[PDB]
């Protein structure tokens, strides 16, 4: 894939430009990378805690940590 | 009428334009009453569309029976000058047919074609 | 119950009205063609639309700008924007407390928002940052007005009611400035029977105006105010807290515990809720 | 200025719009009152100039340059029979306001209940009475559909949804604004109230394959649907019909 | 309001090579057909 403007250019561009509009949230992520949820957490806070806590608990998964284990 | 295969399904007009497109470019597909006739008698054909709406429609009437005979499908599409800029010549074409070729998905798709027609019948 | 309701016209006449009102109950009922039900003995059957959506009371239910939409504000922090046309519903959902008071501006442009644990924001409609902001001292209140949510025997019952002073300081090295111990509003705080004031306002005595506002224990704003048993959910609460004496450091203390209407297990020999 | 005569016009080449773009412009508009330019070009970038032949030291000078962040500039457009605001929206899923009295830039992000149905808002087309907005809804699937805005409130009030094979090409907002016009492909028509707020009628370009623009205008057209007199359509294949 | 008309050269053409001059039919004849070809009416 290729861009019309990358963003670099484009910054380049606001530099040289007059007003700039900051269309960003002024203290959140600037690239807009956010935290992003995970399946437990997103459980959890809806309410729905056989799930949040059942997927947590295998054992047999990869990303298995009790530190979680016990924050949840 | 008399044009008894007619096909007014939208989705299904719409595709048999957009084959014709792709066979325009691909110049498997021949242009007019008169040549739809030669590639039909030449037996080289695999489908062909006409137009429902031509004024007597009896210039296009005898390429039923050619092609109840050598047993090819043939439907009518309802909109002559629609066919016309589907090919991209900017006039009426009344008659357009399309034939076959050895390898091609174009080959392919014809085949799911005339499939369809037969549905339609 | 009626917790309140509000009105819209239908028009240099006025031809009908449609009036909506909000219970306690977590409802919200809307009255459709009034006037017109009721100025003709017999009159023919009426029967408000049901829109349900909180749990709590419904603080206030208000007509929108246009008359297209309905917005609500609750007690669990949250402003629904009920669409009305369609059967949708979407909603600017965490607030700091509970929204207490909404009124819609003269153009729809504006809503106003009397945030229950005192402050008041303005938004623009759809764009939802809030482009005014006034708080206040955010203190536990007396309130006059006894509650919204008391009406109807709730399972731990809102008492106004006051427990213990008001944990608070002055700063060195920065005299107009106060902290304050604070929970996510008034009423969710008393709520729960005891004191939940996890929470930091710094405020100016000299112009008496919010300054600020942090964190101290675990707090959940992005969270359900309510567990699913039906009560509002108790959060750490600092008892002490003193500031250093150059003006660099805060010491806070939070103690918390487990419901006694939860342990109800742990129960072996002697063993009481209250010594659990 | 005189009326034109139907052969031959009178053009005149004038002094060009000094400065250049970084890519390839995307959307142009006057200012309703005052002839001052907007362009807007996929590099982010808006320009204000006023139109001026015999300026000095430069012909045509730039009022402003406003850069927008992270976004393109697709479609740019001025809002209100006074020209009130200027309405822009690139590629990315929110679109801005921009107040020019005052001159506050309101930074619009919410569609009330469509949200997940609108992952881009790309096109738009603003009501000469300036008081709707048209959004189109990126999802194709036999049919596609723009929602209605209030520039009251930039609020959802209203979703017109028409038949087609892939969705809406293009529209135009009848002169009294009372209704739309949506050109979708596959070259159907539907002319779609809002008084109403239900479609009024469906007909059909005379056979093209594929629609990709219209627009819409004239005067003393009938007023039921609008009061405006000519309609244009353009096709994939190039022909275009005037009706 | 009213404009000036367009004519395709080619129509005027046939109008007149139709026939030749002599044996033309009359003036009065042609002048109504032509005119009613320039006619500013739909």
């Amino acid at each position: 894939k290729r861009a019309a403007v990358s963003n670099k250019n484009m910054d380049l561009l606001g530099e040289s430009a007059d007003v700039i509009i900051p269309t960003a949230d002024p203290g959140t992520h600037p690239r807009g990378r956010r935290p992003k949820l995970k399946p437990w957490q997103k459980a959890f806070r809806q309410g729905r805690y056989a799930a949040a806590v059942d997927d947590v608990l295998n054992t047999t998964a990869p990303s298995y940590d009790p530190v979680i284990a016990l924050t949840l | 009428s008399a044009a008894w295969p007619k096909a007014e399904d939208p989705a299904l007009v719409q595709e048999l334009l957009d084959c014709v497109q792709q066979a325009s470019h691909y110049r498997q597909l021949k242009k007019g009453a008169n040549e739809t006739t030669k590639s039909v008698n030449r037996g080289t054909s695999e489908l062909v569309i006409l137009a429902a709406d031509t004024q007597p429609l009896s210039i296009v009437l005898h390429i039923p029976l050619i092609c109840e005979e050598k047993n090819v499908p043939y439907v009518y599409v309802p909109s002559k000058v629609a066919l016309g800029r589907a090919c991209g010549v900017s006039r009426a074409v009344i008659a357009v047919s399309l034939t076959s070729n050895e390898a091609s998905d174009l080959n392919s798709k014809i085949r799911a074609l005339r499939d369809k027609v037969e549905r339609l019948a | 119950i009626i917790s309140t309701f509000d009105i819209r016209p239908i028009i240099a006449e006025l031809q009908d009205i449609d009036v909506a009102v909000g219970g306690a109950r977590g409802a919200i009922y809307v009255y459709s063609n009034l006037l017109a039900h009721l100025h003709t003995l017999r009159v023919g059957t009426i029967q408000p639309r049901k829109y349900h959506w909180h749990r709590r009371a419904v603080h206030s239910v208000k007509w929108s700008g246009d008359g297209n939409y309905l917005i609500s504000g609750g007690y669990e922090t949250v402003l629904v924007l009920w669409q009305l046309d369609t059967g949708r519903v979407d909603f600017l959902p965490h607030l700091s407390a509970a929204i207490e008071n909404i009124v819609v501006s003269p153009k729809g442009s504006a809503y106003a928002l009397h945030l229950d644990d005192n402050s008041a924001m303005v938004l623009s409609t759809a764009e939802m940052k809030p482009s005014m902001y006034v708080s206040g001292i955010q203190s536990l209140v007396l309130g006059d007005r006894p509650s919204k949510d008391a009406l109807v025997r709730r399972v731990w019952r809102p008492i106004d009611e006051i427990a213990s002073p008001l944990v608070a300081t002055i700063s060195p090295q920065n005299p107009s400035h106060m902290f304050l111990c604070v929970g996510n509003g008034q009423q969710a705080t008393v709520g729960g029977g005891a004191t939940s004031t996890p929470l930091v306002q710094v405020f100016d005595i000299s112009s008496f105006q919010g300054v600020a506002k942090q964190a101290i224990a675990r707090t959940n704003p992005t969270d359900v105010n309510i567990t699913s048993e039906g009560v509002p959910i108790i959060e750490p609460t600092a008892t002490k807290l003193a500031f250093s004496h150059d003006g660099k450091w805060l010491a806070s203390i939070d103690e918390w515990q487990p419901p006694e209407r939860d342990t109800e297990a742990y129960l072996t020999g002697s063993k009481t809720q209250s010594d659990a | 200025r005189r009326k034109l005569r139907p052969e031959t016009i009178d053009i005149q080449r004038t002094r060009d719009i000094p400065d250049t773009h970084k890519a390839a412009i995307s959307s142009l508009a006057f200012h309703p009152r005052y002839p001052i330019l907007l362009s807007s070009s996929t590099s982010s970038i808006m320009y204000l100039h006023k139109l001026d032949a015999s300026a000095y030291p430069t012909p045509n000078p730039l009022l402003t340059s406003v850069h927008v962040k992270r976004t393109d500039l697709r479609r740019a457009a001025f809002v209100g029979p006074d020209g009130g605001e200027i309405i822009f929206a690139g590629r990315r899923r929110y679109f801005h306001c921009w107040n020019l009295s005052s001159g506050l830039v309101k930074k619009v992000s919410k569609i009330q209940g469509h949200q997940k149905e609108q992952r881009t808002m790309e096109r738009f087309r603003v009501s000469p009475c300036g008081r709707y907005m048209a959004l189109v809804a990126s999802d194709k699937k036999g049919g596609g559909m723009l929602n209605i805005i209030n520039v009251g409130t930039m609020q959802w009030i209203a979703q017109a949804r028409i038949d087609g094979r892939h969705g809406v090409a293009d529209f135009a907002w009848w002169s009294d604004g009372n209704g739309l016009t949506i050109a979708g492909r596959d070259g159907q028509v539907t002319e779609w109230s809002m008084i109403t707020r239900r479609t009024v009628g469906i007909w059909r370009d005379e056979g093209s394959i594929g629609g990709t623009v219209m627009a819409l205008g004239g005067r003393n057209g009938p007023a039921e649907l609008g009061g405006d007199r000519w309609v244009a359509i353009g096709s994939n294949s190039g022909i275009l019909n005037v009706y | 309001d009213t404009h000036a008309v367009v004519v395709a050269p080619q129509r005027l053409a046939e109008i007149f090579n139709a026939a030749p001059a002599f044996a033309m039919p009359p003036i009065e004849d042609v002048f109504y057909q032509v005119a009613s070809l320039f006619s500013t009416k739909p």
